[PDB]
């Protein structure tokens, strides 16, 4: 079967960030400072901070 | 003098003046143009008086003249509410039909400017007539012009063309003659006074029916026997197509209103769906074949077959509403038609010398002039609301729903299948791409006199169409008299 | 009569033109071909008047109440 | 140009410190615990 | 950039880039024309907009100093 | 008291609402009206108006523990 | 009531609206009947119109209670609804009743 | 950046002038100039339409009625 060696479940077997590629040097870019996983949603709700300080100084 | 053979007379004097001048003073082309253009304007302006003299609600014709010299066949002029307005069709558009022919015609200019003032005289003579062996006379009479003016100034196929049109409506005619001959034994007439208050048996009725159905239905045209018409709209120069596609076609219409629904009210009632299920069975058929049409002007010809088949079923509707709105569809379709005949048998045709759709493409880039109008024109030629082409597709839809509801259902699909095709061919020449590519050679955009005669026909489709008043208002009464029919409590009031 | 632009003719196009105009003399009475134009000419045709034949004056909406039935016949 | 900025967070900002509003006053009717009256 | 174009079409909506020199000048002269009919449309507007109810003299109103059909009744009732 | 329907029809309050109740009704709609409808206007006697809707409403919950016995907890609707 | 301007004298019909009794013979009279049969039925289909008229400014100054307040002409607009047509006057000329 | 109007109305270029072929002369000052002077004329054509006639008619019938309280009581 699929004289070719292409099996799907290797494939999915083969979806990840590799360990080594020959191109990270170029594609780094993407997850670093500017992208981080936290500074991504550092504002992904912009006004939600300031707000939360108001409505409690107006609770008290 | 009645001002009605002031109409006849003044194309006359204008064919008279034409063959005359160059005995009187090598006279240059351009002054037998001028003197035509003046003949049909001073014509209009007859029309027009007369109509501001009309009265829309009178039973007696109106401007008839005594003669007292009865011969055999004379000629006894009237008009009604229902003739007039076709009158100032014919007046209105013959001076467009030689101005959009200005610069085409280029040799035997005395031959194609006496034809067209000679056809102005015998089509105004079809709507003035006050007798019915007249309006056969002067109905066949037009065919010798068309004959000729089809052959000498007509495009590659022009003797086919010229020969399909003849003889289809010759022998139409002969069965529509048989009829007339068979009606005026039986009351010793045809004068219309005599002949309205005639009361033919019913099985007379029905063979009188036939004929002058079968006349009509080939002058319709009715799909089936609209070769004709595809052959000689558009081998036709697009004066005599401006012609046979504004007036032309509606001979049949008014016919209806002098030799069928007067004096053969019974046979009208019972072959009704005889009617529109030719009539429904057309607008399918020549809906379908119009969206595969690849010569524009065979696409456009072949639409009027379209709208000739509704009106023709709001004319045997039996109710005022859809009997109107013929009237107002058949007057309007006249204004919308001719201006996409000009926008594509005398804007694309001049410049290009093909008619096929496939070297066409984006000419708004170009044309923006050309693509405004041609836009509005096609949404006439699809029943968009403010425009006349509405308000007579609209009317005689609901009455020819009123009459046979499944009849006027597949009549009402028109809405979906007119603008299918309307629109096609508006977005594959004005639209769908930057501009043809077998365009070697930049065009120019409308001239100012391409312009004005476009102009003028988008304006009485539009003022018309916002405005339907100025010909519902003397349309009503005298429809009244075509109407067959009574109420359970008001009739035969004492 | 007067010339007109230079326009790139296409001689394919110009010859699907001409086909499809002079195609009405190559027409014959084939086996399907009876059969399309029995169909759209006679049946098709047939089918709609007979339905009109069969309606008509059955239904009326003019002033029909509540009472009153939409059917005449 | 920082104003952007400032738009966002004010809007972000008056939309969230609503809810609350809006949640101190009409959140107890909806939570089936006070009717209205 | 700016696409190419033909300089030999004339176009009513003024074509691919088209500003005139004197466009605020005919602005000018075009408003005046908008307004002026706008103005007659609501003169002939105010003369038959008709209504079955009449708003209350207390009221946010702005319709009642220009409308016709209730100018004369504020003044109708102001008979007494 | 019962609001008649000649002050009721008066009133011009909605089809729907033609019931008992809508004697409170009548002044709730001129809140609306006299404040732009505002909601934080007449929650006073729009809580009254809403409080006699719970009433009623209960009235006619209770009007099946009988009828939805009476058909053994069959389907009424 | 509103007296009648001489537009209203010059088309006012001067006969019955009536084909009994009337020689076909007599173009003049024919025509006058014809004529007067139109009349009738015109003015029929117009009094649907007006009545119509005040159906729709009742409509529109009651509002909520339309439908027990302007009754009075939705049987008036009704009953002409059902009764008033523009027929012509094409079939009495050729069929006699009673 | 913007563009000044450009383009040949009826094909003129700006050195040259659109020149008369003939019909301009009666299609403005005859067909056009008769339509308009029949527009003026057609305001104060009397009114002949069936319905103004029947408008009053029926004004009359309903005012000898409940509906459309008649100007006179007689
Ligand atoms: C490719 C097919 C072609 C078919 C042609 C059929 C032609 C039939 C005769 C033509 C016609 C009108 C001609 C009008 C012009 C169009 C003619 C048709 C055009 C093409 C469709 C002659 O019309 C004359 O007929 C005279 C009587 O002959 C009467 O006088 C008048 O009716 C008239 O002058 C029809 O009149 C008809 O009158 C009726 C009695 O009123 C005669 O009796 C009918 O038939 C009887 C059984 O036969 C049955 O008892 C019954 O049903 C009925 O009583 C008919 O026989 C016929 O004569
Ligand atoms: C009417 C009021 C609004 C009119 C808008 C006029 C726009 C002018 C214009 O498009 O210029 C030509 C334009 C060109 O304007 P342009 O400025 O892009 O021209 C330069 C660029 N070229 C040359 C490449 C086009 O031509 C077209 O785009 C094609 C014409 C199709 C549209 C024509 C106008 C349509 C609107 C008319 C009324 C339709 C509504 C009907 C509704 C029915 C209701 C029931
Ligand atoms: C109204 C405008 C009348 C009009 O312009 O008629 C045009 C034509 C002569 O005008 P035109 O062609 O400009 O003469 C140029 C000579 N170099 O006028 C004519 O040629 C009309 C000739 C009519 C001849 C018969 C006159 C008696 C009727
Ligand atoms: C209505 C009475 C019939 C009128 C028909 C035309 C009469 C006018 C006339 O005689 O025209 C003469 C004209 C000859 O003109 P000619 O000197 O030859 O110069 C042109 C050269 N190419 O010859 C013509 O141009 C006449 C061609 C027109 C034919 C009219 C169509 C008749 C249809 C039947
Ligand atoms: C542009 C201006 C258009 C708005 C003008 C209408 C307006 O602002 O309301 C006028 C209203 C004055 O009316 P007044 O009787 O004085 O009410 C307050 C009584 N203490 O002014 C008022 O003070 C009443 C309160 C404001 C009106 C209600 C506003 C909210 C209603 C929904 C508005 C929807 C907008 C879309």
């Amino acid at each position: 079967p699929n004289i070719t060696g292409f099996d799907m479940r290797e494939f999915l077997r083969h979806t990840k960030t590799p360990t080594y590629d020959p191109w990270e040097r170029h594609e780094a870019w993407r997850y670093t400072g500017r992208f981080s996983r936290f500074n991504r949603f550092k504002g992904a709700l912009p006004g939600f901070g300031i707000a939360t300080v108001a409505f409690t100084a107006y609770c008290v | 003098m009645s001002l009605l053979y002031v109409l006849l007379i003044i194309p006359i004097i204008g064919i008279f003046l034409i063959s005359t001048i160059d005995s009187f003073y090598f006279f240059n082309v351009s002054y037998y143009k001028k003197i035509a253009l003046i003949t049909t304007i001073l014509n209009l302006i007859v029309s027009l008086i007369i109509y501001i003299l009309f009265d829309f609600s009178n039973n007696q014709f109106q401007f008839i003249q005594e003669n007292l010299d009865l011969s055999f066949y004379d000629i006894y002029l009237g008009v009604d509410g229902v003739s007039i307005y076709f009158v100032l069709l014919t007046t209105i558009i013959m001076p467009i039909a030689l101005v959009s022919n200005w610069n085409s015609i280029t040799n035997n200019i005395k031959s194609y400017l006496i034809i067209m003032l000679l056809l102005e005289t015998l089509l105004l003579a079809v709507f003035l007539v006050l007798d019915v062996l007249l309006f056969y006379i002067f109905f066949e009479s037009i065919l010798p012009p068309l004959f000729i003016l089809i052959g000498l100034f007509g495009s590659s196929n022009k003797v086919r063309a010229s020969f399909y049109i003849f003889l289809y409506t010759l022998l139409g005619s002969l069965f529509l003659l048989l009829s007339i001959l068979t009606m005026s034994s039986i009351v010793g007439t045809t004068y219309f006074d005599v002949l309205l208050k005639s009361s033919f048996e019913y099985t007379t009725q029905l063979f009188l029916f036939f004929g002058i159905f079968i006349a009509f239905a080939v002058k319709t045209p009715v799909w089936g026997l609209n070769s004709w018409l595809l052959r000689a709209h558009v081998e036709s120069p697009l004066g005599g197509s401006i012609v046979l596609a504004a007036i032309v076609l509606k001979l049949s219409l008014y016919g209806v209103f002098r030799l069928i629904l007067p004096i053969l009210p019974q046979a009208s009632l019972n072959l009704t769906y005889i009617v529109y299920a030719i009539g429904a069975i057309t607008v399918l058929y020549a809906s379908f074949s119009t969206l595969r049409t690849v010569d524009v002007k065979e696409l456009i010809a072949y639409s009027s077959v379209a709208h000739a088949a509704i009106y023709l079923m709001g004319v045997f509707s039996n109710t005022i509403q859809g009997l109107e709105g013929a009237i107002l569809l058949g007057l309007a379709h006249g204004f919308v038609s001719s201006g996409l005949f000009i926008c594509a048998g005398g804007i694309l045709y001049d410049r290009t010398g093909t008619r096929l759709i496939y070297f066409f493409r984006g000419l708004t880039q170009i044309m923006p002039l050309f693509s405004l109008f041609f836009f509005i024109l096609c949404l006439g030629n699809a029943g968009t609301p403010l425009t006349l082409n509405f308000v007579g597709e609209f009317m005689s839809l609901y009455g020819t729903l009123e009459r046979l509801p499944i009849a006027g259902m597949l009549a009402s699909t028109s809405i979906i299948f007119s603008a299918a095709y309307s629109i096609y061919m508006y977005n594959r020449i004005a639209f769908g791409g930057s501009v043809s590519l077998y365009f070697i050679d930049c065009f120019r955009d409308l001239t100012k006199r391409e312009f004005f005669i476009l102009f003028t026909l988008v304006s009485f489709t539009v003022i018309l169409g916002i405005y339907p008043s100025f010909v519902l208002d003397g349309l009503h009464y005298n429809i009244s008299s075509v109407v067959y029919g009574i109420e359970p409590n008001a009739s035969y009031l004492t | 009569g007067l010339q007109h632009y230079k326009i790139a003719m296409d001689p394919a196009l110009v010859r699907l033109g001409s086909m499809i105009s002079n195609r009405y003399k190559y027409f014959r009475w084939t086996k399907r071909t009876a059969l399309v134009s029995f169909m759209y000419v006679v049946v098709v045709p047939s089918t709609i008047g007979y339905l009109a034949y069969k309606t008509d004056g059955l239904w009326d909406l003019r002033a029909k109440r509540r009472g009153d039935l939409i059917s005449e016949r | 140009s920082r104003v952007h900025r400032f738009l966002a967070t004010g809007l972000g900002a008056s939309m969230w410190f609503w809810i609350f509003y809006r949640a101190k006053k009409d959140g107890p009717v909806l939570l089936g615990w006070k009717h209205p009256w | 950039p700016k696409i190419p174009y033909p300089k030999h079409v004339w176009s009513p909506a003024g074509g691919w880039y088209a500003q005139p020199a004197n466009w605020k000048q005919n602005t000018a002269i075009f408003g005046l024309v908008i307004f002026g009919i706008t103005a007659m449309v609501w003169k002939y507007s105010a003369e038959h907009e008709v209504r079955h109810k009449m708003p209350e003299p207390d009221r946010f109103y702005p319709s009642r100093y220009w409308v016709k059909q209730i100018k004369d009744y504020e003044r109708a009732q102001k008979e007494k | 008291r019962r609001a008649t329907r000649e002050e009721m029809r008066d009133a011009k309050v909605p089809l729907a609402y033609r019931d008992s109740c809508a004697h409170l009704l009548i002044p709730l709609n001129r809140c609306r009206y006299e404040t732009y409808y505002l909601p934080w206007k007449c929650e006073d006697e729009r809580h009254s108006y809403e409080k006699c809707q719970y009433l009623e409403f209960k009235k006619r919950v209770q009007k099946m523990e009988e009828l939805r016995e009476a058909k053994g907890g069959a389907r009424s609707n | 009531p509103t007296p009648e301007s001489e537009a209203f004298l010059a088309k006012k019909p001067q006969v019955p609206p009536t084909f009994d009794g009337v020689d076909y013979e007599d173009n003049k009279r024919l025509k006058q009947a014809q004529d007067a049969i139109i009349r009738e039925q015109w003015v029929q289909v117009m009094m649907g119109r007006l009545v119509r008229e005040e159906l729709s400014k009742c409509y529109y100054r009651e509002g909520v209670n339309h439908l027990e307040k302007c009754g009075k002409l939705r049987e008036r607009y009704l009953q002409l609804l059902a009764n008033a047509k523009v027929k012509g006057y094409l079939f009495e000329q050729q069929n006699y009743w009673s | 950046q913007y563009d000044p109007p450009t383009g040949w109305l009826w094909g003129v270029r700006p050195g040259e002038k659109y020149q008369n072929e003939g019909w301009e002369g009666p299609f403005f000052y005859g067909f056009w100039g008769s339509l308009i002077v029949f527009a003026i004329a057609y305001a104060y054509k009397p009114d002949t339409s069936i319905q103004t006639w029947a408008l009053e008619e029926a004004r009359r019938r309903l005012e000898a009625e409940g509906i459309l309280e008649d100007p006179n009581p007689t």
